[PDB]
């Protein structure tokens, strides 16, 4: 199961 | 051969003045594509790309599909930020890629983890093997680095990699056992073509093998020979198997001194073959 | 930056003239991902060209498989023409039965 990148550049 | 693995290859391509950016997420277990999401689809949704995946309940599909929407938002935003960092104009198209996942040892525990990001196909930022520190490719990525060091991004990723990643991988392996853990042995042969005056090309063929992990090498007089050996990219046959070949240029009349070695996990013993006339 | 596509043209099965088969054009190692692929028979576009989904590899470069049904003949030539921005001209690769 995939995931959130969440953190922003 | 090797540790089991799970990965996701996620990409967004901006389409300035033509709609939302195109978003695609492809999932792999042991380098086999098993799920996929494409935003340009008519009912954008995660789809099983392997038969053993069809045993998951509807709620599995819903939930990951939700993740995908979240992801689209994420990519869209970060695509815009990067236009900022690189001082680029808003009418051009651009790429943002995320690759992530885990390699797992025989114990079922985490061997290695991956979190890597590219922009316009160039490295942007990547989690080092320690799963604690970042490599940033340029000063634009340094900004994201400082920001992510203060936000504790590494632990967030590490929690996913050590927990969720490994356990999902384990479930998937349990379910796809029969098809993921099989072998198709290569069928090998050697072909002979004229090339120049006194010179011939010998070509070792390996066909219909799974998995793609394979090694072919030539040999002069039982010793390995790779010098000037032309080797093509492993390619898909299109039915789940692969092909590969390796060639060498040898003197006319001297072909019997050369041998081809094929290594593959499907074989009980390595192949050794030579050009056989007529 | 741009990465120039790598092309292999080749058949699913060992070619037998008169025997129905699949012809692949495997394109790899390109950036940007937008690309034009044509398969040709005697210099004319095969209409029934099935295109796999695009993917990318661990070096970020994109790849894709183009394939069509065909029946090899002693007299028909087959090729794959690729258009990409890394290249000032389209690249045409002929099917070679020894490759």
């Amino acid at each position: 199961s995939p995931s959130y990148a969440y953190h922003q550049f | 051969a090797g540790p089991h693995s799970m990965r996701y290859f996620e990409t967004a391509v901006s389409r300035p003045g033509l709609g939302e950016p195109r978003y695609i997420s492809v999932g792999y277990v042991d380098n086999k594509e098993f799920v996929r999401f494409d935003s340009d689809a008519e009912n954008p949704r995660y789809e099983p790309q392997a038969p053993w995946m069809e045993q998951e309940g509807p709620e599995y599909w819903e939930r990951i599909t939700q993740i995908a929407k979240g992801q689209e938002q994420w990519f869209r935003v970060n695509l815009r930020t990067l236009l900022g960092y690189y001082n680029q104009s808003a009418g051009g198209t651009h790429t943002l890629q995320w690759m992530y996942g885990c390699d797992v040892g025989s114990d079922g525990r985490l061997l290695r983890g991956y979190e890597q990001f590219a922009y316009d196909g160039c490295d942007y930022i990547a989690l080092n093997e320690d799963l604690k520190t970042w490599t940033a490719a340029d000063m634009a990525a340094q900004i994201t680095r400082r920001k992510w060091e203060q936000a504790g991004a590494a632990e967030y990723y590490r929690a996913y990699l050590e927990g969720e990643c490994v356990e999902w991988l384990h479930r998937y392996l349990k379910n796809g056992n029969a098809t993921l853990l099989r072998t198709d042995s290569p069928k090998a042969h050697v072909t002979h073509h004229p090339r120049s005056k006194g010179e011939v090309t010998l070509r070792c063929w390996a066909l219909g093998f799974y998995p793609a992990d394979i090694t072919l090498t030539w040999q002069l007089n039982g010793e390995e020979l790779t010098q000037d050996m032309e080797l093509v990219e492993t390619r898909p046959a299109g039915d789940g198997t692969f092909q590969k070949w390796a060639s060498v240029v040898v003197p006319l009349g001297k072909e019997q001194n050369y041998t081809c070695r094929v290594y593959h996990e499907g074989l009980p013993e390595p192949l050794t073959l030579r050009w056989e006339p007529p | 930056i741009q990465k120039t596509p790598q092309i292999q043209v080749y058949s699913r099965h060992p070619p037998e003239n008169g025997k129905p088969n699949i012809l692949n054009c495997y394109v790899t190692q390109f950036h940007p991902p937008h690309i034009e692929i044509q398969m040709l028979k005697n210099g004319k576009k095969i209409p029934k060209v099935e295109m796999s989904d695009m993917s990318f590899s661990k070096d970020w470069s994109f790849y894709i498989l183009a394939h069509t049904e065909f029946t090899p003949t002693e007299t028909d030539t087959y090729a794959c023409r690729v258009k990409h921005d890394s290249m000032a001209e389209p690249k045409t690769v002929y099917w070679d039965r020894d490759m």
